[PDB]
């Protein structure tokens, strides 16, 4: 239950049941991104 | 450089305990959950779900090192699905077809398709024809002048009380693949035929709800019509 | 070392606050006020220990002087700066701390200006000496306190910014100056408190009869040993008032009450007695309620359309648009143990009925708003006064019919007094020389049995005893609730309003009343009887048209 | 160092004192000693059993008394009173050591013992707590208003340097104020270190506000308010609106730059809890052998009857439709396409001072999910389901009303008649669906309201006029009071005897009640009740369809000749399902003869009552034989 949840569980895979109020807008995260330096122009790639 | 990047998209569930099982006095109490990829969009507000996840914790900026739990969703289970235009399948296999057209050539089809309406109700057997006929509906026709046809049957039962026409409608409301009961004055919390009110967190028009509206292409069961 | 307060009293003068100046500030005075909120007991920073964030060394017993100081000698001679350093909250040193605001009493308040509050500071022993809604004497000394509301105000605000005459300096290269502001208002520091009188002039009575000197229990003995002593107490309720004495004694049982008592299982017997006065316009029906106001200890007056579910129960308010949120104790608590007078309890709305019916249900409050929950006590009787339905009193129709009033609110009302015109020569002359004497002669046209002083302590003194019901007392009580039923029975609709069970209980709750008047122990069965002769000269037979 | 040695202080404080290192070894041998030989004359050592029951039951919570302590080592229950913090720490060190004593594998399970401190002698209202109280054990009664979530606060704390990524060691966090690392003793750099949460371990925390007691408050004074934190164990324990007593250290909240408002240096205070004791539906093998036992007495329908409020006089009738409802039928859906509701409602239509209220509060007392609403009131759970959003917190909740909180349970309506439209089209659709559908706020979704309701009424112009029918009584419309199972009008005729007997129950009552002066017992019956709703599930059986058909046509053609509102299927519903409920009162897997008689005569009763007195002449003396 979600009454249950305890500082035991925290960092682990727990299954849990209920009710949905809301769901949010959907934002974007980056998953690949590419970079350039400003004045130096170096191109890197961050991949998340 | 954001032509040459990459996104997914994210999004922000709330989760809170069933309200049936509450302490009397207490708020219920919620959790926030993230999803990604293709967790995202699968849920509507409102659905019953059984959801595994991460416990996980961030901070958020009450005690000098107190932490807001949430919980990174790995998977989504609907215990229930809800019955909606955009949730209807349309999507048939082989099998279902088949016992479809060989159910077809029943020549006592009517009879037994008016003796699995309502079988615990004795009598009203017109009633029950009457509900069949109600569950197909007619042909809607669309004319070059534009204006429109109606193929949906409407059927009032008026009579006295303790005749089984509340159960009619529960029944008819339970084997309509899309359908809601609700009463002439609407529900406890859901309105009759279309309402319209402002968003919560944009003030912007919306439809809030109403029986007439998400019960489209199906049916809208009104007891004690006559109040309203 | 222990702290030491020094608390001056018996001051020459007593100052108004609005006579509160500005040329008086560090000086001890004198104040009076009405107590509106008390904050709750707090910690003060009074002997504060710091410890150096380099050279980590403990310093204690530091000056606290109201805004937070840190020291900047920093004794020893390791590190070599003065501005850094940590309190240390375990090794301080603390004082009791208490807000207290007080308002303008109503007889001080100018024409047509609305009151003004100031917030007075106790510290040490004199925290928790006031009260929510009584009229307290404060002596301290006007002190001033930082106010930032005041950079909006009309005017030159005065300003500090740092003198530089005497710095050298050079053009170098690679200023800022600190400039703040001089804004205030005007506090109250408070080393004595003394609470005199809400009147216009502890349970156990052992404690009673100590506090009072050999003269006066003397004279309370003489009081207790007439034997006319009924009558006496009755004729000294409401002298201005001509007439009504069925009103009277109801208003004396109510300042006197029952025994409050609690069930096995939980229940709450209320001991409170709750009257309503109706009647026709101009039967002194206010008069009583101005009597009881001016008369009884922690009792209000409250109007019926001038009245608010959150002014007659509890507020929560927010000062200074800020997060914090407080409670208001209204006007059932400023009233608790004590009697609330509400005149034009018809003109009063739905809302604020039940909000008021609540609290005579449960005899409590209970309060959800905002982030605040709380339970608060408002065990009060409560005199209401009333006009009907259409202005003049029907006698063809019921109680029920003839007022607006709800039936919870019905319920709980043990009497329900409908005082009447009615036309005669003989008492309408005694009544008009009664008031032409009244506006001649002020007080030499009143003359009561026992002034109101006595008549204080008679009740305060009346009031330690819990009368017991006797063996004899059970049986005669329940043969007058069956013959008052029997009454009914045979009356059919002539009655104004059925005896009930709750009949019972208000006899029991009379009887109670009656047995402290004449200072018992003991419920005697002539107390039963004057309760049910009281509570049926209350119902008054509705006439009938001739058929 | 001795126990004499204790007694004298040397430190300027008592708690420089103890922090020395060889007062604290002393105390750690003082309180081993203590925790392994206290004995109370008897033979045997208390405190060895609770770690044996502790370690058995796989516990971190020890009781220890403090009177025991103080009868052993009063100068250790001085300091413990003094300077609780530090000592408490000693003692959950050595509680650790002398649980590692008998358990060797204990360690790697919780790592962590609390010990919970009882009877402590001294008693402080929230009123009287002071400046002498800082830093100090404090023990205090109150009432819990309202508690927070459950949140994880990190006890030991690990982090990481962005630097090189080495992961630290961990560290305990103090409770009072938050560490930090300045080092990193792999790249040796003074870097940004950030907290990760997987490798952290964290304890639990609950904030929960306590007022004085209302009982308890001086009359002109508001009831002063303190909050507490709950730590790990502790948490979810004290439900708000409970009578609790706390135990703890009274100390400072430390805040930020203090009060601007105030202008003063003024702190607020918490009380960290280290014991709570509050001032259960759980059957043992014992209790269910005695509920048997109960249940085979012949007369034990009549004793639940006469269990039904005892401080509730001669209403027989009305107690038997709570003892219906407060068992109840059984619910039933026959090939999923037609359910039959199975819980009985009853309806109290009374005049003032028929007592409804006071069963009302009895059956909220009794029934294991009661939930308490009325209609005029304002400080009540309400009967419409709602989406709020909290000004404040600005978070929106789905409140499911007391419908739907009220489910597999009773809902107790007061003041039925003076509802409001939206209340009423609640009350119907939970009635009828026994669901309530909500679309509010981008939530559609539907809520189980199987709940069985007890309502209580006033008649219209507050009597009950017999020459009119029911429906003219009251202003609940015709579909509302078909729903009711049992109706029970209770009118206050006058009847000399009857009020002699009700009037000195009730002066009795008073004078039992004084400050200076065969019914089951409620706890049994508590739980009675439960076990027969959750495990009884009556069935009737087939031969037994000849005599209710029978009894249906008796009453329905009796009903058409007398021209009153008509008897339906509904009826027979009604006693099909009270009959089931009569029948779990008996702990009996099958309805019986004597149980569908009873349930007809319940039913004819409520039926015939509320009818016109000519209906009533004619409908008493024709259904004579079922009442008997
Ligand atoms: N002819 C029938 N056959 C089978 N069951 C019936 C029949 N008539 C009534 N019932 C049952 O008896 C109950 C009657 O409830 P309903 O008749 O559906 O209520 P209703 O009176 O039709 O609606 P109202 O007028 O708002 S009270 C239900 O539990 C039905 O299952
Ligand atoms: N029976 C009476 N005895 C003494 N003074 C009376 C009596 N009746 C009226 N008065 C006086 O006449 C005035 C009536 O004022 P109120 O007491 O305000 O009238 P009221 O009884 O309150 O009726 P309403 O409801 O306010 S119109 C006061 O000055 C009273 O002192
Ligand atoms: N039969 C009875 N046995 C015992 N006490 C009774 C009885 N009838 C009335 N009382 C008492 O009389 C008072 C009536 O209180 P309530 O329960 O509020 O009455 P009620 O039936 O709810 O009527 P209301 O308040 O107008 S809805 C209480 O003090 C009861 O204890
Ligand atoms: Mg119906
Ligand atoms: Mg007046
Ligand atoms: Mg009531
Ligand atoms: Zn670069
Ligand atoms: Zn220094
Ligand atoms: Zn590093």
């Amino acid at each position: 239950p979600l009454r249950d949840l305890d500082s035991e569980h925290v960092s682990k895979i727990v299954r849990l049941s209920g009710i949905i109020i809301s769901t949010s807008v959907l934002s974007s995260r980056a998953t690949y991104l590419s970079i350039m330096c400003r004045n130096c122009r170096h191109t890197t790639s961050i991949t998340i | 450089i954001h032509e040459s990047s990459k996104f997914i998209d994210q999004q922000f569930l709330k989760l809170q305990e069933i309200p049936e099982l509450v302490p009397v006095g207490e708020m219920p109490r919620n959790l926030t959950m993230t999803c990604d990829r293709y967790l995202t969009n699968k849920v509507i507000p409102g659905t019953r779900v059984t959801i595994v996840g991460i416990y996980s914790i961030y901070n958020s900026k009450s005690g000098v090192a107190i932490r807001t739990p949430y919980i990174k969703i790995l998977g989504i289970q609907s215990d229930v699905e809800t019955s909606s235009i955009w949730n209807s399948v349309t999507m048939f296999t082989e099998e279902e077809e088949e016992e479809f057209l060989q159910l077809s050539r029943n020549p006592k089809l009517y009879e037994i398709l008016t003796n699995s309406i309502a079988p615990s109700i004795f009598g009203n057997e017109d009633i029950k024809k009457a509900i069949v006929c109600l569950l197909m509906g007619g042909s809607k026709k669309i004319l070059p002048d534009g204006m429109r046809l109606r193929g949906d049957i409407n059927v009032l039962l008026l009579g006295d009380p303790g005749t089984a026409k509340s159960q009619l409608l529960k029944f008819v409301e339970k084997v309509s693949p899309i359908a809601v009961y609700t009463s002439g004055k609407g529900s406890s919390a859901a309105g009759l035929t279309a309402s319209v009110q402002r968003d919560p967190m944009t003030r912007e028009f919306y439809l809030e709800g109403g029986a007439m509206v998400l019960a489209d292409g199906g049916v809208v069961c009104i007891d004690e019509f006559d109040k309203m | 070392e222990r702290v030491f307060q020094i608390s001056f009293f018996n001051l020459p003068t007593v100052h108004r606050i609005r006579d509160i100046r500005s040329e008086k500030i560090g000086s001890l005075l004198s104040i009076s006020g009405t107590v509106t909120r008390t904050s709750e007991v707090r910690p003060e920073l009074y002997k504060a220990s710091f410890t150096c964030d380099m050279c980590r060394a403990i310093v204690d017993n530091v000056e606290q002087s109201f805004k937070y100081t840190e020291p900047t000698f920093c004794p020893n001679p390791s590190c070599e700066n003065r501005a850094f350093w940590t309190l240390n909250v375990t090794r301080s040193r603390f004082l009791d701390w208490q807000k207290v605001r007080i308002q303008e009493n109503a007889n001080e308040i100018p024409t047509g200006s609305m009151p003004r509050t100031l917030d007075v500071i106790l510290r040490g022993d004199s925290v928790e000496r006031a009260k929510p809604g009584d009229r307290c004497k404060f002596t301290g000394v006007e002190i001033v306190v930082p106010d930032v509301t005041q950079l909006g105000l009309p005017g030159v605000k005065p300003s500090s910014t740092l003198d530089t005459r005497g710095i050298s300096k050079t053009t170098e290269g690679l200023r800022s100056l600190g400039v703040r502001d001089l804004t205030y208002k005007i506090s109250f520091l408070a080393c004595h408190v003394i609470s005199i009188g809400s009147n216009i002039g502890e349970r156990d009575q052992e404690v009673f009869l100590n506090s009072l000197s050999s003269d006066e229990i003397n004279e309370l003995k003489e009081m207790v040993k007439d034997e006319h002593i009924y009558d006496k107490l009755v004729r000294s309720i409401a002298p201005a008032v001509f007439g009504h004495e069925a009103v009277k004694k109801g208003i004396l049982l109510q300042m006197l009450g029952g025994v409050h008592k609690s069930t096995v299982e939980g229940i709450k017997l209320r001991g409170d007695i709750n009257i309503c006065v109706v009647g026709d316009p101009s039967t002194s029906k206010s008069q009583f309620l101005k009597y009881v106001v001016g008369f009884a200890p922690r009792s209000v007056y409250t109007s019926g359309k001038a009245s608010s579910a959150a002014g007659l129960t509890a507020a929560v308010v927010r000062d200074e648009e800020g997060g914090d949120y407080t409670i208001e104790a209204g006007a059932l608590m400023l009233a608790d143990n004590g009697i609330c007078c509400i005149d034009e309890f018809d003109k009063m709305d739905i809302s604020d009925q039940v909000a008021i019916h609540e609290a005579m249900e449960q005899q409590t409050i209970s309060i959800a708003k905002a982030g605040i929950h709380a339970t608060l006590n408002a065990r009060t009787s409560i005199l209401a006064a009333a006009n009907p339905v259409g202005g003049r009193y029907n006698r063809k129709l019921s109680l029920r019919g003839n007022l607006n009033m709800t039936a919870p609110i019905m319920s709980r009302f043990d009497l329900f007094f409908v005082i009447l015109d009615d036309c005669n020569e003989k008492i309408d002359t005694e009544l008009a020389s009664h008031i032409v004497d009244l506006h001649m002669k002020r007080d030499e046209a009143i003359e009561p049995p026992f002034s109101a002083e006595q008549l204080r302590r008679y009740i305060k003194y009346a009031r330690t005893f819990k009368p017991i019901l006797t063996k004899e007392a059970r049986s005669y009580l329940v043969e007058k609730y069956k013959e008052l039923r029997k009454d009914d029975a045979q009356g059919f609709s002539r009655s104004s309003y059925r005896i009930t069970v709750r009949q019972l209980e208000s006899m029991i709750r009379l009887s109670e009343a009656i047995a402290r008047a004449n200072c018992v122990d003991e419920i005697t069965p002539s107390f039963i009887a004057e309760a049910y002769d009281l509570l049926r000269q209350s119902i008054i037979r509705v006439d009938v048209d001739d058929v | 160092l001795t126990l004499e040695s204790l007694s004298n202080v040397k430190a300027n404080s008592y708690s420089e004192w103890i922090t020395q290192p060889n007062v604290s070894r002393t105390i750690a041998r003082e309180l081993k000693s203590f925790l392994l030989e206290y004995t109370d004359e008897t033979g045997r050592s208390v405190y060895g059993a609770r770690i044996r029951t502790l370690g058995e039951m796989n516990s971190e919570s020890l009781e220890v008394n403090y009177r025991h302590l103080a009868e052993s080592k009063a100068i250790l229950a001085l300091f413990l009173a003094k300077c609780p913090e530090e000592m408490l720490k000693i003692f959950d060190l050595v509680a650790m050591e002398a649980t590692e004593l008998h358990y060797p594998d204990y360690a790697r399970i919780h790592s962590e013992i609390h010990v919970r401190i009882s009877d402590f002698p001294t008693i402080y209202s929230l009123r009287e707590l002071r400046e002498s109280n800082l830093s100090s054990l404090v023990r205090v009664t109150g009432v819990v208003t309202r508690r927070t979530g459950v949140f994880p606060q990190l006890k030991y704390v690990k982090f990481n340097c962005l630097k090189c990524g080495s992961i630290l060691g961990p560290f305990f966090q103090d409770s009072n104020e938050e560490i930090r690392i300045s080092f990193c003793t792999n790249c040796k750099s003074k870097g940004p270190f950030r907290v990760n949460g997987e490798k952290t371990v964290y304890r639990n925390y609950q904030r929960v506000t306590l007022q004085e007691a209302p009982g308890t408050v001086p009359p002109g004074r508001l009831p002063r308010h303190r909050e507490v934190i709950l730590l790990a164990d502790l948490v979810d324990v004290s439900k708000p609106g409970e009578e609790v007593e706390v135990t703890g250290i009274y100390k400072n909240n430390y805040d930020g730059n203090l009060n601007a408002k105030n202008g003063f240096p003024v702190f607020a205070t918490i009380i960290e809890a280290n014991s709570i004791k509050r001032r259960v539906f759980s059957w043992t093998e014992e209790e269910e052998r005695e509920f048997r036992k109960i249940s085979r007495d012949r007369g034990i329908i009549d004793k639940i009857i006469s269990s039904m409020a005892p401080s509730i006089y001669g209403h027989r009738d009305i107690k038997t439709a709570v003892a219906c409802s407060l068992f109840g039928g059984v619910p039933k859906n026959v090939n999923g396409k037609h359910s039959i509701r199975g819980d009985i409602n009853v309806l109290l239509l009374g005049d003032p001072g028929t007592a409804k209220s006071q069963i009302l509060k009895y059956v909220e007392k009794t029934a294991h999910r009661a939930v308490f609403a009325t209609g005029q009131g304002a400080s009540a759970v309400g009967l419409t389901a709602s989406v709020r959003k909290d000004p404040i917190t600005k978070e929106w909740t789905l409140e499911g009303g007391a419908l739907v909180l009220a489910d597999k349970g009773v809902c107790l309506i007061d003041e039925f008649d003076k509802m409001n439209d939206q209340d009423r089209t609640s009350i119907h659709e939970a009635m009828e669906q026994q669901s309530i559908s909500i679309s509010k706020a981008g939530i559609v979704t539907t809520l189980q309201a199987r709940c069985s309701i007890i309502a209580a009424a006033n008649p219209n112009g507050g009597r009950y006029n017999s020459t009119l029918p029911l429906a003219q009584n009251v202003s609940l419309t015709e579909p509302i009071l078909s729903r009711f199972d049992i109706l029970c009008v209770v009118r206050d005729l006058v009847d000399e005897e009857a009020d002699e007997r009700l009037a000195t129950f009730v002066v009795d009552s008073h004078v039992r009640s004084h400050p200076e002066n065969s019914p089951i017992p409620q706890e049994l019956l508590m739980k009675y009740i439960h076990y027969a709703r959750t495990k009884i599930y009556p069935k009737l059986h087939q031969m037994d369809m000849d005599k209710v058909s029978r009894v249906y046509a008796d009453l329905r053609r009796e009903s058409i000749s007398t021209g009153s509102f008509p008897i339906t299927v509904r009826h027979l519903e009604s006693i099909l399902r009270i009959a089931e409920s009569f029948a779990k009162m008996r702990l009996s897997e099958f309805v019986s003869s004597y149980d569908l008689d009873r349930a007809i005569k319940v039913v004819v009763d409520s039926f015939v009552d509320a009818q016109k007195v000519s209906v009533r002449r004619q409908l008493r003396r024709s259904f004579a034989i079922y009442t008997l």
